[PDB]
DNA sequence: CTGCATCCCTGAGTG
DNA sequence: TATAATGGAGGGATGCAG
RNA sequence: ACUCA
């Protein structure tokens, strides 16, 4: 079909790597495929380069190298493996005395390894490095908050890469400075530096009253040595103070580049403010036997020269994105690799002491435990390292490219206020200012701006054209905001004729004010108005007609649709639902020009141009993390000829290479019966007919049978008192069928385990005695299908002891893995949503002939309520359905491009040329206007629609150009009273569907200390019943219920007990008794040498515990 | 009832007012670049200027669909109290108003432009920043919300 | 005197509701050093003990109503008389 | 509730707490909720 | 709403005092197998069946409408509870 | 000190602080027999006090005691008795209970005030042992350990035990309830329809008071289950017969959306 | 062993040993059953004479707790131990029968 | 406040 | 009787040992290869009581028939196991020791 | 004034 | 059971004590 | 923690 696209905008650049965050950032932290004389000292390297010499014989490093994964992806999601890579290390040992060298390289373990699209493969799941934004160090000038004519000075290093140092001006004229929350005149350290007063009056005196309140004669009067003895009974108390001691103190403090580490990016800042040139990493240095300043000072100098109002001087704020920085996977990785490598380094330097002086080799001094547990701790248990949201491919797309200001070395979340959650000036191109968290993680958790990128320091770029003179260049800029803030920035809708700018009044940005300026004044140009936004909002279209509340939801709500069977491609797009199919690598092309040679359901065989035939394996029906099926259609035919770039085959939720969250469906928006109130929504049975909104889902089940010491677990068809109906579909070895059908309480893997030991009871023994049959040896452990659940087994994995290829966890046996995968059509309670914020959940499925339809017999979809759109202020789904119905008509599909798309005018030619075909084709066909659609116009002229006096078909045209056409309620055949909007809308199936979350439970598992039922589906728990719905049965005076609450419908086991059997015998449930969790209560306190007792109306005590806990 | 682009009528008032407040802050800031009032004058009266032709836009959004189109979507909803307020049916429109920086502190150029008619990125960046701190908002006041019910119930629950 | 809500709920007479409420530890010394009893008069008292409260249905006002159809009640009225 | 006298048995104070709860998640030139907490 | 619940208000000082009669008149009815009713056999509660109408187990129902016939005599200290439970089963044995 | 599923072994954290404590006081006391010096018989005396203080309140005093391997500080008694998680809060003034259900609600029109549509599969389990001595006064099963044994599989699930559950929850009503809970209008009592699907349907007059829209949210249910819980239910907390608001006394059950916009 | 209050999520919300179901204490169900077999024992044992079913009582350990010998038995009844035999396998004949025609134990055989 | 320290100071005085 | 009141007092060391079954001497939990409880330990039965109902340690009494008996040979009472949800025990500290909620 | 100690929404899902 | 070894970091409120 | 209301 026809594709129009609309706007005039041309974008010189097109979309960076949507995921090349993290694949160059993990790129350049490994360096794997640079040779290693050629590596920089960055990364793992810099990591290295960092922890040897280790000094104490003395060992030393010289190069790294990975080797290649033992297996693949797919094996390792298969058999729950990290995707990894073999890491080794070329050591020399020396002995400095002797002159010995013994030299080896020593493994250490394996590192994870990065897949082509941004991912991590840990134990077998799928996870996300989720890059951490923070405060860039550096030294910065903050206002003080107590004196306003004061200020503090901030010296912020790495995190966990030393100390905060806070320089401020007391009350009493002397500059102290505070580190690890003890504070000292900065005079001393500044002594211990070698500065003399001669040398501090010369620098600082040009600044009037504050260079005396630094003078302090008994400090110059002392040398250098004597200060720093002085400095450390400071700051080490109790600590006899051996000056070796105070020089290695003071060294890690300030001029250890192992223990103190500004960041490159920290020197970088420090540089750039204070105007001076750093050696390292580090505040001062160790240099020929003493130390020697390097940060200091000029931060003093920039201090007072900021409090005595030295113009060229000022304070820094903190949000700005020029002072705040990402930390992406390489950078944490990183950091993890330093830690357990300082641990190894502890290791190898306590071995350099024991054991034998002489005889020793790099692979006796190294132990790699610490430096593998600290990397599979930083993979597997951190809070950036996230679960993968594979829901579809765009669900990944963002989780790569999101920025948290969580997790280690970061925010909690009181310590948020809403300085750092609010949307900074600087977020402009760079941080989308839409897509955040709707409620507590709002302004914590963001995304990053699509024409964005991180540079090496960590600053967010973004990119801007150079003009110069009127005339608007080719080339752009990456600048970040601290450079952004130097130029006055037009806008990129300005008026252009050819390269050179057309208007005599442009829209342009200084610092982020906005102001009109001359052409002249113009220095840069906004490259696009996508680069404003992120990914997932830039998919929006008419986007600038949304208000921002709504725009969110539509964001993050994209991220949830499901992937279906029949999904197609929005009619109205916005240009980059291509490209992200592209970027999140699910779909299939073709690598240079050729010929299909084979097309199957399973794989696509290509002739390219070089005449090698090249195989691509399709995957079929593959579980994603959220239970989603990730699956690949070929998109080509045998003997086709393809070029570079051409699409092979379709991954998940994509339509011939577009993306396909959902489906275009016809919708009619007016209220209904009050089945859509508040938001609900109306669909035709005809969605289920044809299978839209049709979804598959895949479950995985396991079950472990292991060596006990009562008897080994064995899984077997051969389960103790079931029936033949029960083992039907179970084959040889107790394992469902694949192609069974199963359903809640069906087996899925057979399983008996050894009884324990128990004494019959009395009454076991006179019906055995009664029937003459022996208690089995074994139980019945048996998988079963949970509630709700169930399906069609499309998989089995079995894995045993003792064959090739698989060892188990110690004492199991072995293991069974059963896949079963589930036809999901939509249903009632299952949730919809479209691009623009508009969500609802399904209330009513009606039949075809109940559905409101068109004149010629065709009826609508959706019925979605107007209420909705008054007061969320989204008209963009309103646009949407006005071309939707245009482009149902003329058979086509759109671009709108966001902020540059279709307007007014374009929509109305096109929806003429739509009631052209709608209507002259009824005219040829022989029939006239109805006589209901002559109603509708009399109401239509009542209501200012149409003008009166002209013609029916003139009237339905003109209520055509407004959208709204006439419809027919099904139910009667008579005419809605009014014309109605009706079109084409784009709606998706999110992820929360009523089959996931139904749940009820009559009784079930219990709490081990408390009694009280367990909670969660998975877990067949109960409801919470806090404490607000305690107050509203309190506030009703419902005592009975009240109490059942506490005692019967929970951890009152006596009182559980015997309601039960009362009400399965039809007896009223008895009076309650004493909870359990108040015994515990009790017996806590007591614990805690505290006498708790119940008493009765004569101060005597009750026993709660019958007699059971006293002697 | 439905909702069309065109059920948001945008008043022939709106350009009047509109040019109007240029005249006047044309007038403001001449009046600024010969001294006579200083930078927080001139910021306070821009302000008010814009208020206040703000509420004339709502008054003519409301008049407009009161004598035109008494039978209006928005406006029925609104009267009759099932959805909608002023507010938003001025957003909608006549104009978006005025938006307040991080600081608190309002811009001086409000968001001249409606919903039916669409935002510029600009603006949207600018009413961003609103959009934010509102949520923000909510989310710190909830908790603040539910530990004074709690306290009050722990106070009177006897 | 006037005191706060807060202040004033950890002011009150029973510990047990007290000591649900917030600063445990100061509520649990002070009272275990007094010996304190509580009266169960309140609500969260015997919420914590799983009792019934003295509202509504478990109020004294309403809680010993009988109720008693007139045949028995007759019957039980000549029963009376005839002792 | 019932526009008649108040039943005796009636948990006031629970009411009176939600009552004055409830809305407290929409108040906002106004001192707002925590103006309501400071008093 | 329940059918004459402003009528069961009327009766009462006390709605939790009406709950509290229809409560306990709900577990004599219970108790005893709805033969203590003041009930007449064309005001029996009615439940439809597959089959037709039967009696409406609900014994809060029944309550309710004994109550709103006026049948039934409520207040404090109208027998001691052993004379009354018994007197009861020997009028109408379990 | 319990053996998991997989055979594992969790235990509590008071075992690893009272194993140090009587590993301390062991010591002590063969360091006292032993006649050791004060300077080591202080340090252990010292050590125990230290011990005691973490066993009773971990972290009050000092660095708090973490097990190794780990910077999680061990859960001493006083962390288990107060606090949000502590035992007031999270067993006592509140708990899970039995009887009880939930799911995704979705707007009922056709309802009466006083009516809800209940889900057939939650209402066979929410009401399963009443269900059960139905089916044994039907003679839909032999007993009640038969009929459970039924239930218990999807597939033997016949329609006569949907005629006999209709027969159970007759007259009877639920609690509906919507989080969070702001006032007593939070729970509400309704007459329960039984209804096809897995979705729970809400009188659309009542949507005010539990503030609850059908964009996605989820409602629990409750089974009060002696008379004098029904009756409370229906008589006093019934949604038809609070038809006005306890704080305002202005009428909360009122038109609103779609039946204003009609009207 | 591992920390029943290991942490699960990033919330402090959850402890590990929530999710750790109690397999000791009998469920409700399981008690609920235990005293419909002891009921149901009883309902059959009456359809025996008293000293029949006394017998098989005083055999099993329904009474007293532990199995008696065909002598003990016998002896507490007075008469021989082949007497208290044979009246045993008479009464469980009985039971076998009645259990035959009613079908009432055999859903507890599990 | 820090147990280790004070047994150092206490074994530094033999 | 019917519980009306709740009081809350401190504990003498003579009421803390006339709650205690017996005094925790080991810091042993329970033995690792037969899994049951260690003597003296933290778990012990003879203290704390039986695991099973009714039944005692080394399996002597199994039955109801003995309640109230402790076994001679294992040293286990025989009654409910419910008890050990109830039943205190104590150790007898060498030093007194400060309880903290009283001093911080 | 400074230092330490305490509360800071609920329910639900998943993992 | 014996070479000698000797110190390891971005909230805010109010309620206490020095 | 991440998501929903
Ligand atoms: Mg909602
Ligand atoms: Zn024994």
């Amino acid at each position: 079909m026809e594709i129009k696209r609309f706007g005039r905008i041309r974008e010189v650049i097109p979309l960076p790597p949507l995921t090349e965050i993290q694949v160059e950032s993990y790129r350049r932290a490994l360096q794997a495929d640079v040779p290693p004389e050629k590596r920089e000292n960055v990364g793992i390297q810099a990591a290295f380069r960092e922890t040897f010499p280790i000094e104490e014989l003395v060992l030393d490093f010289l190069e790294y190298r990975l080797g290649e994964p033992p297996f693949p992806q797919d094996e390792c999601r298969e058999k729950d493996l990290t995707y990894q890579a073999p890491l080794y290390a070329r050591l020399q040992l020396i002995h400095k005395d002797t002159g010995l060298i013994k030299e080896d390289e020593v493994f250490l373990g394996h590192i994870p390894l990065m897949t082509e699209d941004g991912s991590f493969i840990i134990n077998g799941a799928d996870r996300v490095i989720v890059s951490q934004i923070h405060r860039s160090p550096g030294v910065y000038f903050t206002p003080d908050p107590a004196r306003p004519g004061r200020y503090i000075a901030s010296i912020i290093p790495l995190p966990k890469r030393g100390p905060w140092i806070d320089l401020e001006v007391e009350p009493n004229g002397v500059v102290s400075m505070k580190v690890n929350k003890r504070k000292f005149p900065l005079v001393l350290l500044l002594r211990v530096l070698g500065y003399d007063q001669e040398t501090l009056a010369r620098e600082l005196g040009a600044y009037g009253e504050l260079v005396q309140g630094l003078m302090d004669e008994s400090v110059f009067a002392m040398r250098p040595e004597e200060a720093l003895i002085r400095l450390f009974t400071l700051l080490r108390p109790g600590d006899p103070p051996k000056r070796d001691k105070a020089v290695a103190y003071v060294y890690g403090l300030i001029a250890d580049p192992r223990r103190y580490d500004l960041g490159e990016a920290g020197r970088y800042k420090a540089e750039e403010k204070l105007g001076i040139r750093l050696s390292g990493r580090t505040l001062a240095r160790f240099e020929d036997g003493e130390f020697k300043d390097e940060v200091f000072l000029p931060t003093l100098r920039y201090l007072f020269a900021l409090t005595a109002g030295v113009p060229g001087h000022e304070v820094d704020d903190i949000d700005h994105l020029g002072n705040r920085r990402i930390r992406t996977v390489g950078e944490l990785m990183t950091d993890q690799f330093r830690v357990g490598l300082a641990r190894l380094a502890r290791g190898v330097r306590e071995r350099m002491l024991m054991g034998s002086e002489d005889s020793l080799t790099p692979a006796k001094l190294v132990n790699s435990r610490p430096l593998e547990a600290a990397i599979r701790e930083f993979f597997s248990r951190s809070q950036l390292s996230q679960f993968k949201d594979e829901t579809n491919p765009l669900s990944s797309l963002r989780h790569k490219r999101r920025i948290s200001a969580l997790g280690p070395g970061g925010l909690t979340r009181e310590r948020a206020g809403f300085d750092v959650r609010d949307v900074h000036r600087t977020h402009y191109g760079r941080i989308c200012p839409v897509e955040t968290p709707e409620g507590a993680n709002i302004g914590l958790i963001t995304s990053l701006a699509a024409y964005a990128r991180v540079d090496e320091l960590g600053f967010i770029r973004t990119p801007y054209r150079r003009v110069v003179g009127g005339v608007v260049t080719d080339e752009v800029v990456y600048m970040t905001a601290t450079e952004e803030d130097r130029y006055t920035i037009a806008q990129a809708n300005t008026p252009l004729e050819g390269n050179r700018i057309a208007a005599e009044r442009v829209v342009a940005r200084r610092k982020g004010e906005p102001v009109i300026v001359s052409p002249e004044e113009v220095e840069f140009m906004d490259v696009s108005p996508k680069q404003v936004f992120s990914v997932n909002t830039n998919l929006i279209p008419f986007l600038e007609h949304d208000d921002a509340n709504r725009a969110l939801m539509g964001s993050n709500m994209q991220t949830q649709a499901v992937p279906l069977i029949r999904a197609q491609a929005p009619v109205v797009m916005t240009g980059l639902e291509e490209r992200v199919v592209r970027d999140s690598l699910a779909a299939l092309y073709a690598e240079e020009d050729g010929e299909v040679a084979k097309v199957d359901g399973n794989r696509i065989v290509v002739r390219y141009e070089d005449g090698r035939l090249v195989e691509y394996p399709l995957r079929r029906f593959y579980r994603s993390n959220q239970g989603t099926a990730l699956d690949q259609r070929p998109r080509v035919v045998v003997g086709q000829r393809v070029r570079k770039g051409d699409l092979l085959a379709d991954g998940p939720a994509s339509e011939n290479g577009f993306l396909a969250l959902g489906q275009n469906v016809l919708v009619a928006i007016m209220p209904f019966d009050g089945y859509n109130f508040e938001d609900a929504i109306v669909i035709s049975e005809e969605l289920l007919k044809r299978d839209f909104y049709t979804s598959i889902h895949i479950e995985r089940y396991e079950i472990e049978a292991r060596d006990t010491k009562l008897g080994p677990e064995r899984i077997t068809r051969d389960i103790p008192h079931l029936s033949e109906a029960a083992l039907r579909d179970l084959d040889e070895e107790g394992v469902v069928r694949i192609g069974a059908e199963v359903k809640p309480g069906d087996i899925l893997v057979g399983r008996t385990s050894f009884k324990g030991e128990s004494e019959p009871t009395p009454e076991e023994r006179l019906l055995r005695s009664i029937f003459g049959e022996k208690a089995r040896d074994v139980k019945d452990t048996s998988l079963r299908v949970p509630p709700g659940e169930g399906g069609i087994v499309v998989r089995t994995v079995r894995l045993r002891r003792g064959d090739p290829g698989v060892e188990l966890k110690p004492g199991v046996r072995e293991v069974v893995r059963v896949y079963v995968a589930q036809k999901r059509k939509l249903q009632v309670g299952d949730k919809l949503a479209n691009r623009h914020g508009n969500k609802g959940v399904v209330a009513k499925i009606l039949p075809v002939e109940d559905m409101p339809h068109l004149p010629d017999g065709t009826p609508v979809d959706v019925i979605l309520n107007p209420l909705g759109v008054p007061s969320r202020m989204n008209l963009g789904q309103i646009l949407e359905t006005h071309l939707g119905l245009a482009g149902y008509f003329l058979g086509q599909r759109y671009i709108s491009p966001i902020f540059d798309g279709a307007k007014e005018p374009e929509i109305k030619e096109l929806l003429a040329q739509a009631f052209e075909v709608y209507f002259g084709k009824r005219k040829g066909e022989g029939f006239g206007v109805d006589k209901r659609e002559v109603e509708v116009l009399r109401r239509a002229e009542k209501l200012g629609l149409v003008t009166p006096g002209k013609t029916p078909e003139e009237q339905l045209k003109e209520l055509f150009l407004q959208g709204k056409v006439v419809l027919y309620d099904g139910r009667t055949g008579e005419p809605i009273e009014g014309p109605i909007v009706v079109g084409q809308m784009f709606i998706m199936k999110l992820y929360h569907m009523v089959e996931d979350k139904m749940h009820a439970r009559s009784t079930g598992p219990y709490s081990l200390i408390t009694q009280q039922p367990l909670g969660g589906k998975a877990q067949f728990g109960g409801q919470r019943f806090g404490e607000m719905e305690v107050w509203a049965l309190e506030a009703y005076g419902a005592a009975h219920t009240l109490q059942e609450m506490l005692t019967l419908k929970s951890d009152d086991i006596e009182g559980r007990n015997a309601a039960y059997e009362a009400i399965i015998k039809g007896e009223d449930v008895p009076e309650p008794s004493v909870p359990e969790s108040f015994r515990v209560l009790v017996k806590e306190l007591q614990a805690l040498a505290l006498d708790v007792q119940t008493l009765d109306e004569k101060d005597n005590p009750v026993d709660i515990f019958e007699g059971l806990a006293s002697k | 009832i439905t909702i069309g682009i065109d059920d948001a009528v945008i008043p022939e008032e709106k350009k009047q007012y509109l040019e109007e407040a240029d005249r006047k802050l044309l007038q403001i800031e001449q009046a600024y670049e010969m001294g006579f009032l200083t930078d927080r004058e001139r910021y306070d009266q821009i302000l008010q200027l814009w208020t206040e032709t703000t509420e004339k836009v709502t008054q003519a959004v409301f008049k407009n669909f009161e004598e035109n189109y008494p039978f209006n979507p928005l406006y029925v909803m609104a009267q009759s109290g099932a959805r909608g307020n002023p507010q938003q049916i001025r957003q909608l429109c006549g104009l978006r108003g005025l938006m307040q920086k991080p600081s608190g502190e309002t811009f001086e150029v409000p968001v001249r432009s409606s919903f039916r008619e669409g935002l510029t990125v600009l603006e949207y960046f600018i009413s961003s920043h609103g959009a934010r701190k509102g949520g923000a908002d909510t989310a710190l006041r909830t908790a603040d919300s539910g530990y004074l019910t709690r306290k009050l119930v722990d106070v009177t629950h006897e | 005197l006037l005191m706060g809500v807060t202040k004033s709920a950890l002011s009150t007479k029973s510990w047990l509701s007290a000591a649900s409420f917030q600063n445990t530890t100061h509520v649990l010394t002070e009272a275990a050093i007094a010996g304190k009893k509580d009266e169960l008069i309140g609500l969260k008292e015997n919420v914590i003990l799983g009792r019934l409260i003295p509202a509504g249905t478990g109020s004294d006002f309403v809680r010993f109503t009988q109720v008693v159809d007139q045949k028995t009640l007759k019957a039980i009225e000549e029963a009376r008389k005839e002792a | 509730s019932m526009a008649r006298p108040v039943s005796i048995g009636e948990a006031v104070g629970i009411v009176a707490a939600q009552s004055i709860g409830e809305p407290g998640t929409q108040l906002t030139i106004t001192q707002g909720l925590p103006r309501v907490i400071e008093l | 709403a329940e059918p004459g619940i402003d009528k069961l208000f009327g009766m009462v000082d006390s709605k939790y005092r009406l709950t509290v009669v229809v409560a306990k008149r709900a577990q004599q009815l219970l108790r005893h197998g709805f033969k203590n009713t003041v009930l007449e056999p064309e005001e029996r509660p009615k439940m439809q069946t597959l089959e037709g109408l039967f009696d409406d187990p609900n014994a809060v129902t029944w309550a309710m409408k004994e109550l709103l016939t006026g049948r039934l005599v409520f207040g404090e200290n109208l027998v001691p509870e052993d004379r009354l439970q018994k007197e009861m089963e020997r009028l109408y044995p379990v | 000190m319990v053996q998991v599923d997989g055979g594992r072994f969790a235990t509590s954290d008071l075992n690893d602080l009272y194993r140090r404590l009587i590993n301390r006081n062991n010591r002590l006391k063969k360091l006292l027999a032993q006649g050791a010096p004060e300077i080591i018989i202080r340090n252990e005396k010292r050590m125990l006090q230290e011990a005691v203080d973490a066993l009773l309140d971990n972290g009050r005093r000092g660095a708090p005691v973490t097990n190794p391997g780990s910077d999680r500080p061990l859960r001493s008694l006083t962390d288990i008795l107060s606090g949000k998680q502590g035992r007031f809060r999270q067993n006592l003034l509140g708990k899970r209970v039995d009887y009880s259900g939930r799911s995704v609600i979705v707007v009922g029109p056709q309802l009466k005030l006083h009516q809800c549509g209940l889900p057939k599969r939650m209402a066979l389990e929410l009401f399963k042992p009443f269900l059960l001595k139905k089916m044994e006064e039907k003679g839909i099963a032999p007993n009640v350990k038969a009929a459970r044994r039924m239930l218990e599989r999807q597939r033997d699930i016949k329609d006569e035990v949907w005629d006999a559950l209709e027969e159970v929850i007759h007259g009877k009503v639920v609690l509906l309830n919507r989080a969070p809970t702001l006032h007593r209008l939070g729970i509400q009592a309704f007459q329960p329809v039984l209804v096809e699907g897995q979705s729970i349907q809400l009188h659309p007059l009542v949507c005010e008071a539990f503030n609850a829209d059908f964009d996605g949210d989820q409602m629990a249910v409750h089974v009060p289950l002696s008379s004098f819980a029904q009756a409370e239910a229906r008589i006093q907390m019934l949604s038809a017969h609070n038809l006005l608001s306890p704080a305002s006394g202005e009428p909360l059950a009122k038109p609103s959306r779609d039946i204003i916009l009609g009207l | 062993p591992v920390s029943l209050e290991t942490p699960i999520g990033d919330e402090k919300d959850s402890f590990y040993g929530d999710f750790i179901p109690d397999e000791h204490l009998p469920s409700p169900v399981d008690a609920a059953t235990q005293s419909l077999l002891s009921e149901e024992l009883e309902k059959a044992l009456s359809k025996l004479s008293e000293r029949e079913a006394m017998v098989l009582k005083l055999r099993k350990g329904l009474i007293d707790g532990r199995e008696h010998t065909l002598e003990e038995v016998g002896a507490f009844f007075g008469v021989t131990r082949e007497r208290i035999r044979q009246i045993e396998n008479k009464a469980l004949r009985k039971l076998k029968y009645h259990e035959s025609r009613t079908r009432k134990l055999r859903d507890f055989l599990d | 406040s820090d147990p280790v320290r004070q047994y150092l100071h206490e074994i530094g005085q033999v | 009787k019917e519980v009306r009141k709740v009081r809350i007092a401190l504990a003498s060391p003579e009421k803390i040992r006339s709650w205690s079954y017996g005094e925790v001497e080991k810091p042993e939990t329970i033995n690792y290869r037969t899994l049951k409880p260690e003597r003296d330990g933290l778990f012990d039965e003879r203290i704390f009581g039986p695991i099973k109902d009714y039944e005692c340690a080394c399996g002597k009494y199994k039955r109801q028939r003995f309640e109230g008996k402790v076994c001679e040979r294992c040293g286990v009472e025989v009654t409910k196991s419910i008890v050990r949800r109830y039943r205190m025990g104590h150790i007898e500290l060498a030093t007194p020791a400060a309880h903290i909620w009283f001093v911080k």
